């Protein structure tokens, strides 16, 4: 299907306690493959997936160089932002940036993006046309005017449509064994009496990849998006994912409820039934 | 593969 | 300066089995800003070789982290996650329930 490459950066000022913390992480789909942390000891972009270990020295030198220049732009950006908002220079502030590209099934450019946040709120974003910006407030308008004059969208657009996609593809070929895999979920159901007239029924999805999944409960075939409890999908820590959906049911009516599981790695969607 | 450079806000 | 309280899940990496080594997971998500204290507890005491994921964040800009340590569950031992954050009036302790 479609695939993504995404870098996320977080930069936090630390007045009175050291230099700004910078953290950078790259992903392909739901798999992390690189990172940089200002506080770590390597001071290098570091691999976190095996296929990226293939890459040679030129590559790691280059990614390290670039991530340090990102760090430095952000270090300056914290100073400017505090000036734009007339903020006392005695407070911890947070900048966030995400950019990346998506490709469709045919591995050709679908979409690009570049978002920026200050203190947890939208500041500026490139719009889907890769040509203009949305600025959330008057400070961001100042950045927008500047970036318009300096023809920044254009440089960014050439990356999103060119380099980004060309390396996404490269990564997908090189890391084919994992990135192009699906791990179908392992599934099962638990029963838990809570009282003489209720039981909690829980649906469990374990060891799946990618993260995208839908667990829904049906009574007599009719959807119950009303009274299910769903947990946010969570990481297993081994590269796979987990999720459950629970439903509290009147006693004696278990055989009427069924769990359905939609995941990319399943031949067809699963109905799990309460059959004694 | 990162951007070769980012521009100041 | 938005401020968002952390959601917390405590779980293991594989289905739990007394006497079989595993990983104890604590997933904090949904929070802002990023400074956050998380400890994994064995019978009330903090465990020492706890590792964590690299800070990343969601579409709404809120943060998430996985903290994790290797362990061998046994029936005599209770495990928890203790999280402190500027949005909390006091540390939140979430006990590990095996048979969620
Ligand atoms: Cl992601
Ligand atoms: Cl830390
Ligand atoms: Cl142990």
């Amino acid at each position: 299907g479609s695939h993504s490459m995404r870098y996320f950066f977080t930069s936090v000022s630390r007045p009175g306690r050291g230099e700004p913390r910078f953290i950078a992480v790259g992903y392909v789909d739901d798999t992390q493959f690189v990172r940089f942390d200002s506080d770590a000891a390597s001071q290098r972009m570091e691999p976190r997936a095996p296929w990226i270990e293939q890459e040679g020295p030129e590559y790691w030198d280059g990614e390290t160089r670039k991530v340090k220049a990102h760090s430095q732009t952000h270090r300056v950006d914290l100073g400017t932002l505090r000036g734009y908002y007339n903020q006392s220079e005695a407070g911890s502030h947070t900048v966030q940036r995400m950019y990346g590209c998506d490709v469709g099934s045919d591995w050709r450019f679908l979409r690009g993006y570049h978002q920026y946040a200050y203190d947890g709120k939208d500041y500026i974003a490139l719009k889907e046309d890769l040509r203009s910006w949305t600025a959330a407030d008057m400070a961001a308008q100042t950045t927008k005017h500047k970036w318009e004059a300096a023809h920044v969208a254009e440089q960014l657009r050439a990356y999103l449509e060119g380099t980004c996609v060309e390396w996404l593809r490269r990564y997908l070929e090189n890391g084919k064994e994992t990135l192009q895999r699906t791990d179908a979920p392992k599934t099962h159901m638990t029963h838990h009496a809570v009282s003489d007239h209720e039981a909690t029924l829980r649906c469990w999805a374990l060891s799946f990849y990618p993260a995208e999944i839908t667990l829904t409960w049906q009574r007599d075939g009719e959807d119950q998006t009303q009274d299910t409890e769903l947990v946010e999908t969570r990481p297993a820590g081994d590269g796979t994912f987990q999720k459950w959906a629970a439903v509290v049911v009147p006693s004696g009516q278990e055989q009427r409820y069924t769990c359905h599981v939609q995941h990319e790695g399943l031949p067809k969607p699963l109905t799990l039934r309460w059959e004694p | 593969y990162l951007l070769m450079w980012i521009t100041q806000v | 300066m938005i401020q968002r309280t952390p959601k917390i899940q405590v779980y293991s990496r594989h289905p739990a089995e007394n006497g079989k080594s595993n990983f104890l997971n604590c997933y904090v998500s949904g929070f802002h800003p990023s400074d956050i204290e998380v400890d994994l507890l064995k019978n009330g005491e903090r465990i020492e070789k706890v590792e964590h994921s690299d800070l990343s964040f969601s579409k709404d800009w809120s943060f998430y982290l996985l903290y994790y340590t290797e362990f061998t569950p046994t029936e005599k031992n209770e495990y928890a996650c203790r999280v402190n954050h500027v949005t909390l009036s006091q540390p939140k302790i979430v006990k590990w329930d095996r048979d969620m």
